[PDB]
């Protein structure tokens, strides 16, 4: 189990641990985050109580370095930074352990929701999206706009995903326009999962990756990318079986965490009745379709 | 993006343009099986292509036998037009290629866009007019080629025949939308306009009766009529 400790709390602010959250107060005696099951990549987010402009937070995995939060009052927000020097971090941290100015990454045990919304999540893929080699952690905020929103202006802070465009070259083989346009599965199998991902868990983990960025910054752009991660498959006549039950997997919890207040900027319709009800997979996500039929019935 | 009467004029300047008009492509005939159920016959159809300002018609023929063996044909169509239209552009010397294609129905965007793709400085629009482009089938020098093709064929035809000797491209647009539109509405009447006097011709190089200026304000008066006409008798106003 591991720590991240914060060197002081100056500013009252929602500090969020994956899918956790709790209020710090302006100068409450706060000195971070203990118990951290290793073995995941994390996300430590925060939302001032000043400004609820800006949602951001940082991608970290423990098993690569020593991370710390020290707010910077030029720049006005929380900062994630690394320690070198191991027996400065491990006696720092001992210290405010044996004070008890630590919440404890609050796990039940029987709960896998965070396994189950990181499962292909990789930290070394999410540096070469949030492009920042000098970090081995990640800041994305909700602002952060996509290399595509970027065709349609800051290169160094963009979110590279993996461009998905249905009327592109890239997507429509020559002389099978009607075919491919109507059944994607040559761009889903050979252009992307061979392609691109290498493999179908790398699909999932920017999927993944997407849905959560959506979620946790309300960033508008890894939104769109997830909902067409999501329609390049359910627009595809020829799935593998086995890719099919795991994003029914994968959407389910999706769904599960979202919150239900959110639903209608992070949800697009036209996808989801896709998914669901039109399209070639109509039959084939079974437990996405209950736990949206009796979650967000209004939607379709 | 979309295209309507504030916008109409832009039809008449120099930038090239045409309209496509996929209603006519599949054509069916539905009649009873011996089993009394209910079957169509395809019959011969067409992708009705225009340049408005030059009156240029780009007639492509589709031939029935495009359609033996497939399945979903009106959805087919739409992309059997967009690959016609594609491969019309692609014949085209660069200086003839058109800077935008409108499509009469929305329907027709996606499969058009999907075959440019190659072209993607060539605009692909709709509009919110309702363009009588339908009743081509009404005229009968192009009804009869249709009918009578044993293959795919392309035909070139100038649908203003020698307006634009006496009156603009704007004039002609009007006229030939005015004459389609009665067409539709009341093919035979509209017929019967167009051909009472034997004393006027249509040219075996022409498509539309040999009209002097002052006979055609007569015809298109008595357009006008019809289609109030059969707006009344059929709104009873
Ligand atoms: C650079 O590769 C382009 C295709 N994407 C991947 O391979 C990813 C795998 C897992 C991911 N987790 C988080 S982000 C991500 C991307």
């Amino acid at each position: 189990m591991n720590t991240v400790p914060f060197t002081s709390a100056p500013i009252e602010v929602t500090i969020g641990i994956d899918q956790y959250s709790f209020n710090v107060k302006e100068n409450q005696p706060f000195h971070g985050i203990k118990d951290i099951p290793i073995g995941h990549v994390h996300v430590i987010h925060f939302q001032h109580a000043d400004n609820s402009s800006m949602r951001y937070g940082y991608w970290f995995d423990c098993r690569m370095g020593n991370f710390y939060i020290q707010y910077d009052p030029k720049d006005g927000l929380y900062k994630m930074m690394e320690e070198r020097d191991g027996a400065k971090f491990e006696n720092i941290v001992h210290n405010f352990k044996e004070r008890q100015m630590m919440v404890s990454y609050p796990k039940i045990d029987e709960d896998d929701t965070w396994y189950n919304l990181t499962e292909f999540v990789q930290m070394d893929k999410i540096r070469k999206i949030v492009r920042k080699d000098e970090n081995q952690f990640s800041y994305v905020d909700s602002s952060m706009t996509t290399v595509q929103e970027n065709e349609l202006s800051d290169p160094a802070h963009s979110l590279n995903y993996t461009v998905i465009n249905f009327k592109s070259r890239e997507a429509i083989r020559p002389g099978h326009e009607m075919e491919d346009f109507l059944d994607k599965s040559y761009y889903l199998n050979t252009v992307m999962l061979q392609g691109i991902f290498k493999n179908s868990s790398n699909y999932f983990g920017e999927l993944q990756f997407a849905f959560l960025n959506a979620m946790f910054f309300g960033n508008y752009g890894s939104s769109l990318q997830w909902h067409a991660m999501i329609e390049l498959i359910c627009s595809s006549a020829t799935v593998p079986k086995h890719m099919l039950d795991k994003l029914d997997e994968i959407l389910y919890y999706q769904i599960k965490t979202l919150p239900e207040q959110y639903s209608d900027i992070l949800l697009n319709e036209r996808v989801w009745n896709i998914c669901l009800y039109s399209s070639f997979q109509k039959n084939s996500l079974h437990n996405t379709e209950k736990i949206m039929e009796n979650k967000y019935p209004e939607l379709l | 993006g979309a295209m309507n009467s504030s916008n109409y004029a832009e039809l008449f300047n120099n930038d090239i343009k045409l309209f496509v008009d996929d209603t006519n492509v599949y054509r069916v005939t539905v009649h009873k099986t011996f089993e009394g159920n209910v079957a169509t016959k395809a019959i011969n159809g067409c992708i009705f292509t225009l340049n408005p300002k030059t009156g240029h018609l780009f007639l492509k023929i589709i031939h029935t036998s495009v359609w033996a063996g497939q399945k979903r044909l009106s959805q087919l169509a739409k992309w059997k037009t967009a690959e016609e239209v594609s491969a019309l552009v692609r014949s085209l010397p660069k200086e003839e290629q058109p800077k935008q294609i409108i499509v009469t129905r929305k329907a027709m965007l996606d499969p058009l866009e999907v075959h440019m793709l190659d072209f993607p400085n060539i605009a692909i629009r709709p509009t919110e007019l309702r363009l009588p482009f339908s009743a081509a089938m009404s005229i009968d020098k192009l009804s009869d080629v249709v009918m009578k093709a044993t293959e795919p064929q392309m035909v070139l035809f100038n649908i203003y025949d020698d307006w634009l000797d006496r009156i603009s491209s704007y004039t002609a647009f009007s006229r030939l939308t005015l004459l389609l539109r009665a067409l539709k509405t009341n093919e035979e009447s509209a017929k019967m306009i167009l051909l009472s006097d034997p004393t006027i011709t249509i040219k075996s190089y022409h498509l539309w009766p040999s009209f002097t200026d002052e006979q055609w304000i007569t015809i298109e008066s008595q357009m006008r009529d019809l289609i109030l006409t059969e707006y009344g008798r059929k709104y009873n106003v």
